[PDB]
């Protein structure tokens, strides 16, 4: 499984959702799904250590952080809003991140933030409601995660 | 209804689901459509802002305080596709770029880029002479020898001139640099509608720089 | 209070202040 | 006192564990009072205790010398730690002090002590009583394991802590003399099926008995406070014990001669590195000035946890969990140590050794250890599986690593520790009692 948070520079999410593999349709058993944001919470202390950093990209900073066999990848965008990914495996695995997909997904997931963002209404505090957001941040899930 | 919806926390997207609720604002592009419009539509919209302002403010404080306000948005909008739009090397445009613009982490780098394409982009040509004043900490500015908003704006005081004050205030202040981003008219050089917008970073920025 | 209660009652002798097991 | 306040040191195994009870008629806050002002006399000379007469342990043998002392309070439960002193003998505390407010008879009172800890080497206590009756001075006086001072712990405490350092020397004596004729088994064979064995989630008897006796010996030594004698102890416990092809002991004998060498520096004193800790871990024979010290130590202690992990496959002679875990606490403490100072002056030294932080200190540049490997390394503990061993030890990681990264600056990743260390302290079968350290937890978080 995978989970996914979008979360700005006050340190709260403005977007999460978790995705499965559609073979175990059930997430996280019952206690990594407890444990899921505070282990992100932790590891948004590494991205932010890496986020003034000299040494190419530096928006897509790959595996960051690691875990009880969960696999970390964060990326940032330019107004600082961090996009942190955790996966897991299938029950059974040594994680290994792809790094082309998880690129592309993140360049596609900020441009589906940066429009959204751009609209009169919206506010860097508030969180991203929208069926048409989350529909697309999924499909595109399916298109790029697995 | 599956929209994030955070007081309940997040939700069990399964990886078999394609049903699309266009929205017209996610499937339009923003590639860089040309719709140059006439500076007078401009004029009168700003005129008009400033007008009812007028009405709403108390003292020269607060009506400074609501403009740089009302373009801080603007600049928060604007850092993200300044930033982005400029990666394009040459449907959605994220599968178009192999590299992602470098996000700047450095003192001058943010404001070499706000002198050389933030600028011409609203503006249309790049901005003059950003300079430092090397004397006391840190005293960074960027002059204008013609503003283009205020132009029609008579008087020799330069109140109404704080909008693009607040555009760089949100500018800075998204991109991790807390600023104090004012205005002030130097006119030397035989212009005389030269203004300068003065910026002071804060004692945090100079500790993470050095 | 509870802090100012268990702050000046007599411990037991021959034993030590804080036990972890039971 | 804290409880949940654990940040072990280098040289801890250099320690003296003793525990401190409240004999009579003391209160909480007075008692706590006594015994941390008590807490302040861990760091007397070997110059003013009268000569012992055997020649081994004999005090007037080296005029230098500290002989640290690790006031504890909390009785941890036996039955568990007993396997585990054949390969370490730094573990069981050796001395018990008791503060005593009744004007109670001393004999009696001694006499139940020992009842009720039968299997400690020396009891001993003091009477912190206002005035005592010049009847009962006499009879304090006439008998050795027993002194007098005035309430809160101020009018002799001096000549009282260079009394006991004789008084459980000599029976620290008597214990060794009695402890060299055993054959030294492994803790697994000790304990059997007993002790976990460190769970990752990522001419062979007597040239091995007598390696294993000189490595104790030199232990012994290391805590008596005859320092360059353990050193040269240590050379030949490691060379005839890495020559058997035996890993286990051989960790613990490479963990010594490393701590041998902090409190050589503490102390001042000029000495080569031996010829044989040089070839089985490499540099990266030759003065101590002219190498660089912590980094040394951290190739060391890179070795002894090679060598700890190396001996997992076998069912019998593996490292517990508990020494695992603690060496890992230990040189993680050690890193974070050195992460405070530009140098390895003498300011850090004598933080480590002495057991005082005074954090968030003006960071300099390029520290010894950086800031990624000291996190690096705090990661192997979840490495292993923390959610079996004993409540009592569970907490201890959690604390520290918590206090890790307060240090380092890591304010989240605190957080995070913190709530697993609740998360633990919640579930656990057996009842807990209040103490202000919980209000303060909970306060921090």
């Amino acid at each position: 499984p995978q989970y996914f948070a979008i979360i700005g520079k006050k340190d709260n999410p403005v977007y999460e959702i978790e995705f499965t593999n559609a073979e175990n349709p059930q997430g996280f058993p019952q206690d990594l799904k407890e444990l899921n944001p505070f282990i992100l919470h932790a590891s948004l202390d590494i991205v932010e250590d890496l986020q003034w950093q000299i040494n190419t990209d530096n928006c897509y900073l790959g595996k960051v952080d690691h875990f009880y066999g969960l696999a970390i990848t964060a990326y940032i965008s330019y107004s600082g809003m961090k996009f942190v990914m955790i996966h897991g495996n299938s029950a059974n695995s040594s994680v290994v991140i792809d790094d082309n997909n998880m690129r592309s997904f993140y360049q596609e997931v900020h441009e589906l933030y940066v429009k959204t963002l751009m609209n009169p209404f919206y506010k860097i505090t508030d969180p991203i409601r929208s069926p048409a957001f989350d529909s697309r941040v999924r499909t595109l899930a399916r298109k790029h995660l697995s | 209804s599956d929209g994030y919806e955070y007081t309940v926390g997040p939700k069990q997207a399964i990886t078999s689901e394609a049903s699309y609720i266009p929205s017209r604002i996610y499937s339009e592009s923003l590639l860089f459509k040309r719709q140059e419009a006439s500076l007078s539509a401009m004029a009168f919209l700003f005129q008009e802002m400033i007008s009812q302002l007028h009405r709403t403010c108390k003292t020269a404080g607060d009506f400074e305080t609501k403009l740089s306000d009302y373009g801080h948005n603007i600049g928060i909008r604007l850092l993200e596709l300044l930033n982005f739009r400029a990666s394009v090397s040459p449907e959605s445009l994220s599968n178009y770029i192999t590299k992602m613009r470098r996000r700047d982490l450095k003192i001058l780098d943010i404001l070499q880029f706000i002198h050389g394409t933030l600028w011409s982009y609203l503006f249309n040509h790049v901005s003059d002479d950003l300079v430092k004043s090397s004397e006391r900490d840190n005293e960074y500015m960027i002059v204008d020898n013609f503003p283009t908003l205020t132009q029609f704006i008579p008087g020799e005081n330069v109140s109404c001139e704080y909008f693009v004050c607040g555009i760089i205030k949100g500018f800075l202040f998204n991109a991790g640099f807390p600023c104090g981003v004012t205005a002030h008219r130097m006119p030397q050089g035989g212009h005389s509608q030269r203004t300068v917008y003065l910026i002071q970073f804060d004692r945090q920025v100079l500790d993470r720089e050095g | 209070t509870l802090d100012k209660y268990s702050s000046e009652e007599i411990l037991p002798s021959f034993e030590p202040v804080y036990s972890w097991s039971s | 006192m804290n409880i949940l306040k654990h940040f072990p040191s280098y040289v801890g195994p250099s320690k003296i564990r003793t525990l401190v009870i409240p004999i009579g008629h003391w209160t909480r806050k007075e008692f706590n009072n006594a015994v941390q002002k008590l807490s302040e006399f861990n760091e007397i000379h070997l110059s003013d205790v009268t000569p012992i007469d055997s020649p081994i342990f004999t005090p007037q043998g080296f005029p230098h010398g500290k002989l640290f002392f690790d006031f504890l309070t909390i009785d941890h439960d036996d039955a568990l730690e007993l396997f585990l002193y054949d390969f370490e003998p730094f573990r069981k505390t050796f001395v018990i002090i008791g503060l005593v407010n009744d004007y109670s008879d001393p004999l009696t009172n001694l006499n139940f002590m020992k009842e009720k800890y039968p299997t400690l080497i020396s009891p001993n206590l003091v009477y912190a009583s206002s005035t005592p009756t010049k009847e009962l001075e006499q009879t304090i006086d006439t008998m050795e394991n027993v002194f007098a001072s005035s309430p809160d712990m101020q009018k002799n405490i001096e000549t009282i802590m260079c009394d006991i350092a004789r008084n459980f020397l000599t029976a620290l004596n008597s214990y060794y003399s009695s402890y060299k004729h055993v054959t030294l088994r492994s803790p697994g064979a000790i304990g059997g099926n007993a002790v976990l064995k460190t769970t990752l989630i990522r001419n062979r008897s007597q040239q091995k008995s007598l390696g294993r006796q000189m490595k104790i010996l030199g232990n012994f030594q290391l805590l008596a406070g005859r320092y360059v004698d353990a050193l040269n102890s240590f050379v030949d416990a490691i060379t005839t014990l890495y020559k058997v092809r035996d890993y286990l002991w051989l960790g613990s004998a490479l963990d010594g001669i490393s701590i041998c060498f902090l409190l050589l520096s503490y102390l001042g004193l000029s000495y080569q590195i031996p010829q044989i800790v040089s070839l089985i871990c490499p540099v990266e024979n030759i003065d101590v000035e002219n190498i660089n010290l912590p980094l040394l130590i951290k190739c060391i202690s890179d070795k002894v946890l090679y060598y700890y992990d190396l001996s997992l496959m076998h069912n019998s002679e593996y490292a517990p969990q508990v020494v695992y875990c603690e060496f890992l606490l230990k040189t993680l403490t050690f890193m974070t140590s050195c992460y405070k100072s530009s140098e390895f002056s003498k300011d850090v030294l004598d933080n480590i050794v002495k057991n005082q932080h005074r954090a968030l200190s003006d960071i300099p540049n390029s520290p010894m250890f950086p800031r990624f490997e000291v996190y690096f390394y705090s990661n192997k503990l979840f490495e292993l599986q923390l959610k079996e061993m004993q409540v009592e030890a569970q907490i201890k990681i959690y604390s520290t690593m918590a206090e890790v990264y307060r240090l380092l600056g890591y304010k989240r990743k605190q957080l995070f520790v913190l709530r697993l260390l609740m998360v633990a302290l919640l579930a656990t079968p057996n009842k807990i009692a209040w103490h202000p350290d919980y209000r303060t937890l909970i306060d921090t978080i």
